[PDB]
RNA sequence: ACUGAACUCCUCACACCCAAUUGGACCAAUCUAUCACCCUAUAGAAGAACUAAUGUUAGUAUAAGUAACAUGAAAACAUUCU
């Protein structure tokens, strides 16, 4: 017989178990407020050639945003909702070319977990992750596991790669997943007007291997490749990414500096391992803005 | 056929030559019918050759049996517990002392497949390879790339 | 028509000695011509065949197919005869060791097709065959470990001989 | 069904008259519903007379002899299942009495010396003759099962027995035999057996309630 | 030694349970109606001094074999493993009932012995290890105790975590063992017969004995393992689900030797917790 | 494809699937009980205590009277809706109806359920109890928050 | 389009015995405590719903003798009682369902 | 040089690899004559032998538990509603 949290309780113990719980979620949380008041690991400086920590962001939805040449840029907002650092695993113990850090995000209810995986967050002293997210990293990035990321982490002016799960569509047919063609309506056409037409040849006694077909449309990780950064809001954690994101609204994306050959040397005036509020160093204001964007309490632009 | 049919490997009984010869057929048991056809060279033979028979080897109790049976048979009984029915239906008296002579050769194993066609149970004297005979050891007994 | 398992609860054993193990009862009861079909039969029945009569009531009360309520029907039946009859003294000590179904005289009707053509209908009857067993049920078996395996790929390679050769 | 009527008014509803037929052949029956008069244990000389004018060859001072080797004699036949003895040996109205109970087990009854004399006790009387005698033995019991475990009573062990048997007689061909066997209400219990036995409630309608 | 001590203790056990059902009037046949709520008024006309209530469950269903772990014998707490005496009248009682107390008393009970049977066979031959008894913890203290008093050799020692771990690890092997609860009503002369070489239990079994107008005191055993206790218990060890052996104190009016105070907390296979929950009362049963 | 699309089509239309709603809600205004299967029992339930919120709005509002003339295809049980139902639920804002599973249909074998108003005169569903809070478990958890309240 | 050749009962007992088609043994069911007819998690005990229901059943037939015809459903609340019991202070101004037996052990 | 056949040799045994066709030796079961008598013998006869005719009749498979099929709703099963 399988158990749940809520079953073997009474009425006078479930508003005390939730309430507990979260309070020590809550306490968890707040306890990694100081990374620096700890024994961090060592800050190094940039080097060409370095690589650092992504976020793991909700999409919270799309807002419009206008350049001062008066052109609208659609605009995603991604919240980071408390994202950590979970484990640092070296380019040794993971045989692959590059160090790499796990990375969780958005705390999920303890009671809905493995006990494998409890046993992890219960050894490094937080709430569970939705998500863990691997980041590929040079040694020169490494900060202890449990600190908190913050959206400050990227600054505007940067490009971005932002992969998520695309939107699900389910098993789709020929027209709506691979936009084929068709048949026409009338004109004879019994029974196609959405079909696949011929697939292979007749000496080809067989289809080949990724013909398009239909299939489950969607639900799969795609990425998203140069997005620039428009505007952080720093009280809030948010992202003012340029464009579309993969994925639905309210959904985990997996926010990491870009890959592309045209923005690969601009960490120079980033903050290189993450940006750490504790470092107390010239506070971040409101809200970080491309020198582009037109601000909202600015006047009304003029192009004169 | 053979994958459909069982093995057996070539043996004896208890180990039937080494010490003294035993003869492996214990009984036969004819049954004879005394008016009719179908056991006719079998009253030819017992008129004629199963005395001969009987006293060419003491070893055997022999059991005529002299029923109004419709199809004669004979009974090989075996040292071992084994027994062997054939039938002496419309055969002649030649081919009777052929068949109870080879009835009396042979032993009380199965007449199915024998694997090989030979059974040492010593096989090996100067001692069975093993793949460190033909190797010449190393001093030290180092393995390659082994310095101490 | 064969009816050979309804005599199964009438073969009668000699009286034990005092150094024997007490025999676990056997129960074979069985409905006839039950209108469903013998394939339909075969996963509850193959549903409960291991499982101890008051586990199978509960899964039989609680399935949605037709056959589960003459299962119960046949499984209830078998308790009380299991208790009356033939001397099993606690009702819950009883696990289903057989539960089968084979086919049963079925009929031959008509089904009208398209055009003049036609097909043969047939309507389905099964059997429902039921071996209880006194006593708590047999363990599952447990899968092989990586022991057992090891075990049996090493017991084969001490089984090899030297072949086509004395 | 549960009885005669009704299985007559589902002929009358399902509408299956069975017309009232005649034979000339009815049923030569060679027993009685029971026992004409019930001794009640802690004269009937006319009886004896009315036994011994049928019969012309009848000494009571010799019966309880017999009375004994057609008792153990069956109950010698339920230990082989000998019913084409059982037959000559027992009424009908004892038959199922005592046979059917006993069909798929095995019983190892055995009889072993008496304790007292075995006497007449009363006699009565298309003519049945009908002697009870008092018997006061020691027997043996063993019931075992299909699967031939022991549930009732030890086999070593002997038992006294108290034993009220009525026996019938047809007043041409018939002999004495058992007819009934008379249980008094202020006997001891029989012996206990091996195992427990649950016995279940009023099964509950929704509706209904426990009280 | 203490093979030793099984082996005697074990023996004069059977030889109770061997002068206590050779004294049988060749089974004698007593019934007892099932009052209880629901499948009212069933009697079982059952054996004397043979059959258990498990064996009413046994006539009943598998569920009231499983789920019930005491027997309401006129209004008093009963184990499912106890020969019966008498006509009587049985509820059964589960962890999920109404009002379950003697349900908690038992399953506190049992997992102090249990916890003393871990103890005894614990530590290795040079370490005398001497049990001394289990108080009646209530359960609202979050812990049941069990009192252990250890040679003088560790006076001066304090268990790791790892230590505890390996306590822990030889209760769920005792668990998955799944031993039955042996029980015996026997006067108090054949109990320090038993338990003849400890001053502590001797002492125990005159507090038990003269507590009742009879000298009679209970014996319970679990496989090579026999203990007295106050009440019932469970009716097997594979009930206890979670098991830890969570934490261990001293007493503080210690001058004649440490009366060592061990910390338990165990829920059944039916109260299960998540693990969260679980490592909080873990966190609670510290003390 | 039907993300948030939060209606169950049912019946025969969007037109049949009101009336079904309708029918429904009718009887279990009148009777304030009702096994109905599943899907039908939830979605009428949505419309339920919307009605019930349009019950409050009063008699007067002629609003409401228009939409309690639409969803009630009695008449009689209008008075019922406005003077029983709309006082008895003054006191709470929300959670008029309650929901259980009854066992499945025995025709079919579909699932089947049971909203009935709460507060009414007839006997009541056995409701699913949680567990007591005598159990070992909650006594436990009782002792962690008798812990818990001593810690100020 | 037709079958090429005839699927074995080789092929066949591979297809419609793997554990896809066979049925999942259930662990939802307990036992109801009320009745001890054995219930399921999340669904009513059928018995005790059936007790519901029957008493429903008689409760609602008399609401029908005392209403009368069609489309009289009342604008006052109702109490249903039992023999042997006084119409309470709070049940004054409400219609009275008099019944036949007793107020069940479950009827609050 | 080795490998390499159903060729050839070797130990024993030999009537024992072609279509259509043709020659010959046997022979299952059945019945008849006469023996026989847990199933046979010598003859005589004949509706005298089926892995194949989109063969016929019956059984049961496969396709397949598939395609298809069927009950407006609540309720006191009086009734009402759509
Ligand atoms: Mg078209
Ligand atoms: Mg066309
Ligand atoms: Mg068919
Ligand atoms: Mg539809
Ligand atoms: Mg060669
Ligand atoms: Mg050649
Ligand atoms: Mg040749
Ligand atoms: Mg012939
Ligand atoms: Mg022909
Ligand atoms: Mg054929
Ligand atoms: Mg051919
Ligand atoms: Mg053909
Ligand atoms: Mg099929
Ligand atoms: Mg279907
Ligand atoms: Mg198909
Ligand atoms: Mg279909
Ligand atoms: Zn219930």
């Amino acid at each position: 017989s399988g158990t749940w949290w809520d079953e073997h309780l009474s009425e006078e113990n479930v508003p005390f178990i939730k309430q507990l719980v979260s309070d020590e979620d809550k306490a968890q949380l707040a306890s990694k407020l100081c990374p620096l008041k700890d024994e961090p690991w060592p800050i190094h400086p940039w080097e060409p050639g370095s690589f650092r920590v992504g976020l793991i962001a909700l999409k919270l939805g799309m807002m419009p945003l206008w350049t001062k040449d008066g052109q609208k840029h659609v605009v995603t907002l991604l919240q980071v909702q408390d994202c950590h650092v979970l484990k640092y695993t070296s380019k040794e113990n993971c045989n692959g070319k590059m160090a790499t850090l796990s990375v969780g995000g958005k705390t999920v209810s303890r009671f809905r977990k493995a006990t494998s995986i409890l046993e992890f967050y219960r050894e490094l002293g937080l709430p569970p992750k939705q998500t863990v997210k691997i980041f590929n990293i040079t040694d020169n990035a490494a900060i202890k596991p449990g600190t908190p990321l913050y959206a400050a982490h990227f600054r505007p002016g940067q490009y971005v790669d932002v992969t998520a799960k695309t939107i699900g569509k389910g098993f789709q047919g020929v027209m709506k997943r691979w936009g084929f063609k068709g048949q026409p309506a009338t004109h004879g056409q019994t029974k196609t007007h959405r079909r696949p037409g011929a697939v292979a040849t007749g000496d080809i006694g067989r289809v080949w291997p990724g013909t398009k077909m239909p299939g489950k449309m969607g639900n799969i990780y795609r990425t998203e490749y140069g997005l620039k950064v428009w505007r952080i809001n720093t009280k809030h954690n948010i992202i003012y990414v340029n464009g579309s994101v993969p994925g639905h609204k309210n959904c985990l994306v997996k926010v990491k500096d870009s890959k592309l050959p045209a923005y690969k040397d601009l960490g120079k005036n980033l903050p290189f391992p993450t940006y750490f509020p504790d470092g107390d160093e010239e506070e971040l204001p409101e809200d970080l803005y491309d020198e582009n964007v037109c601000q909202p309490g600015a006047p009304s632009i003029t192009f004169a | 056929t053979a994958r459909g049919t069982p093995s057996r490997f070539l043996a004896s009984v208890l180990h039937n030559g080494l010490g003294r010869y035993v003869q492996q057929l214990q009984r036969l048991s004819f049954s004879v019918s005394r008016d009719g056809a179908s056991s006719r060279g079998a009253r030819e033979f017992v008129e004629r050759e199963v005395i001969d028979f009987a006293r060419r080897n003491p070893g055997v109790v022999i059991y005529v049996n002299s029923r109004p049976c419709c199809v004669p048979r004979v009974v090989a009984e075996y040292l071992n517990g084994a027994v062997r029915e054939e039938s002496i239906h419309c055969k002649s008296v030649e081919e009777i002392s052929t068949l109870v002579q080879k009835l009396a050769d042979q032993s009380g194993l199965d007449v199915i497949r024998i694997r090989k066609p030979f059974h040492t149970d010593n096989p090996s004297i100067q001692g069975q390879w093993h793949p460190f005979t033909n190797k010449p050891t190393t001093f030290r007994g180092l393995r390659p790339r082994e310095v101490q | 028509i064969s009816r050979k398992w309804e005599k199964k609860n009438k073969i009668v054993y000699p009286p034990q000695l005092p150094g024997e193990p007490r025999r676990p009862a056997e129960i074979y009861h069985c409905r006839r011509q039950i209108k469903y079909s013998k394939d339909k039969m075969w996963y509850l029945a193959k549903l409960i065949r291991g499982m101890s009569i008051d586990q199978a009531l509960a899964q039989l009360e609680f399935n949605d197919k037709k056959g589960a309520k003459i299962i119960k029907e046949v499984l209830l039946e078998a308790q009380d005869m299991a208790v009356r009859d033939h001397n099993v003294e606690f009702r819950s000590n009883l696990y289903i060791a057989e539960s089968t179904s084979g086919r049963g005289q079925c009929l031959k009707r008509i089904r009208y097709h398209g055009r003049g053509r036609f097909g043969i209908m047939e309507k389905v009857y099964c059997h429902y065959f039921v071996k209880l067993v006194e006593g708590p049920p047999p363990p599952p078996e447990p899968p092989k470990t990586a022991v057992a395996h090891a075990k049996e790929y090493i017991q084969q390679l001490r089984s090899r001989t030297i072949v086509h050769t004395l | 069904f549960k009885t005669e009527k009704e299985f007559m008014q589902h002929a009358r509803k399902a509408g299956l008259v069975i017309p009232p037929e005649k034979s000339d052949r009815s049923i030569h029956l060679a027993c009685t519903a029971g026992i004409f008069d019930a001794y009640v244990p802690p004269a009937s000389q006319v009886s004896i007379r009315r036994i011994k004018d049928y019969d012309a060859n009848f000494k009571i001072k010799d019966f309880p002899e017999k009375a004994k080797d057609i008792f153990i004699e069956a109950h010698l036949c339920l230990n082989n299942s000998d019913h084409d003895r059982l037959h000559t040996l027992v009424t009908e109205h004892c038959f199922p009495d005592m046979t059917w109970d006993i069909k798929y087990k095995t019983v190892r009854w055995s009889f072993v010396e008496s304790l007292e004399p075995s006497h007449v006790v009363q006699v009565r009387c298309n003519v049945y003759g009908q002697i009870t005698v008092r018997m006061h033995t020691r027997q043996t019991l063993a019931i075992y099962d299909r699967f031939g475990r022991l549930m009732y009573g030890q086999e070593d062990v002997p038992k006294d027995v108290l034993e009220y048997v009525v026996f019938e007689k047809q007043l041409p061909y018939g002999s004495w035999r058992m007819h009934t066997k008379i249980v008094p209400p202020w006997a001891p219990p029989k012996q206990p057996i091996l195992k427990t036995v649950m016995i279940p409630g009023p099964q509950l309608k929704p509706e209904e309630e426990y009280e | 030694s203490p093979t030793e001590l099984t082996e005697m203790r074990n023996d004069l056990f059977n030889k109770e349970k061997a002068r206590q059902l050779s004294l049988t009037p060749r089974t004698e046949k007593i019934e007892v109606k099932h009052v209880g709520k629901t499948d009212p008024g069933t009697v079982f006309v059952m054996n004397k001094n043979i059959s258990t209530p498990y064996s009413c469950a046994m006539h009943l269903s598998e569920w009231y074999c499983r789920k019930s772990i005491l027997a309401l014998v006129d209004g008093q707490p009963w184990d499912m493993y106890k020969p019966l005496t008498k006509s009587c009248e049985i509820k059964f009682l589960t962890f999920k009932d109404c009002d379950p107390g003697e349900v908690n008393k038992a399953y506190w009970r049992s997992c102090a012995m249990m916890m003393g049977c871990v103890i005894e066979r614990a530590f290795k031959d040079e370490y005398m290890v001497n049990l001394v008894r289990a108080p009646e913890v209530p359960v609202i203290s979050g812990a049941f105790c069990y009192d252990v008093v250890l040679d003088s050799k560790l006076d001066e020692w304090m268990p790791t975590k790892e230590n505890l771990r390996s306590f822990t690890k030889d209760a769920h092997a005792l668990i998955y063992k799944d031993l039955p609860f042996e029980t015996l009503e026997v006067e108090a002369k054949v109990a320090l017969e038993i338990f003849q070489h400890s001053k502590y239990k001797v002492d125990f079994i005159e507090e038990k004995a003269s507590q009742n107008p009879e000298r009679i005191v209970k014996l319970h055993r679990i496989g090579d393992f026999i203990d007295v206790s106050e009440g019932p218990l469970i009716p097997r060890t594979s009930i206890c689900f979670q098991y830890e052996v969570s934490a261990v104190h001293n007493l503080q009016p210690t001058q004649p030797s440490l009366i060592r105070r061990f910390q338990g907390v165990s829920l059944p296979v039916h109260l299960r917790a998540h693990f969260t929950i679980w490592d909080k009362l873990l966190e609670r049963s510290r003390k | 494809i039907s993300h948030g699309r939060v209606f169950r089509r049912m019946g025969l239309g969007p037109e049949s699937r009101i009336h079904l709603l309708r029918n429904l809600l009718t009887g279990l205004v009148r009777h304030e009980r009702i096994e109905a299967p599943w899907a039908r029992v939830d979605e009428m339930r949505g419309y339920a205590e919307k009605l019930i919120d349009y019950g409050k709005l009063g008699d007067t509002n002629e609003r409401a009277m228009r939409m309690a003339d639409f969803w009630l295809t009695e008449k009689d049980l209008i008075p019922k809706l406005f003077q029983v139902l709309a006082p008895r639920y003054k006191d709470q804002t929300g959670g008029y109806t309650r929901m259980l599973q009854i066992p499945n249909r025995s025709l079919d074998r579909a699932k089947m359920a049971v909203i009935e108003y709460k507060g009414n005169c007839l006997p009541p569903l056995p409701l699913p109890r949680r567990d007591s809070h005598l159990t070992l478990l909650n006594q436990l958890l009782q002792g962690l928050r008798q812990d818990l309240r001593q810690s100020q | 389009a037709a079958p090429k050749n005839r699927r074995t009962i080789e092929v066949n007992r591979c297809r419609r015995r793997n554990p896809q088609k066979l049925i999942k043994v259930k662990n939802n069911i307990d036992v109801c405590p009320e009745c001890g007819h054995l219930k399921q998690k999340h669904v009513l005990c059928a018995y005790c719903y059936e007790k519901v229901c029957k008493e429903t059943a008689e409760i609602r037939r008399q609401i029908g003798k005392q209403e009368g015809g069609p489309f009289k459903a009342p604008t006052i609340e109702t109490v249903v009682l039992y023999t042997g019991e006084t119409p309470s202070e709070q049940d004054q101004g409400k219609r009275i369902i008099e019944r036949d037996r007793k107020r069940p052990s479950w009827f609050t």
